[PDB]
């Protein structure tokens, strides 16, 4: 509840910060799709967002704070 | 759009 109200924060915040990068937004969200449909770990979700913010540090850590823990 | 948005968060929050 406030969680997904900081989750819808937080997604918001990178769809406006590629706003001119729609295809990076666009990988963050299929991430998130192919995590629930293939059934992935944490771990492998956590490499790939790391990977694609590998600019956007402060995303990242954001990121971070939805983890388990 | 805010479907895309709202489905990602969704997820996000479920994680933990
Ligand atoms: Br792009
Ligand atoms: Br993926
Ligand atoms: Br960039
Ligand atoms: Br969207």
């Amino acid at each position: 509840d406030v969680e997904f109200s900081q989750a819808i924060s937080y997604v918001n915040k990178i769809k406006t910060r590629f706003a001119d990068q729609p295809d990076i937004y666009k990988h963050f969200l299929e991430i998130l799709q192919t995590y629930q449909r293939e059934q992935k770990p944490i771990n492998e979700v956590y490499a790939q967002v790391t990977h694609l913010f590998q600019n956007a540090p402060d995303l990242l850590e954001d990121f971070k704070k939805f983890l388990p823990d | 759009l805010d479907d895309d948005l709202g489905t990602a968060a969704a997820v996000l929050s479920n994680m933990r």
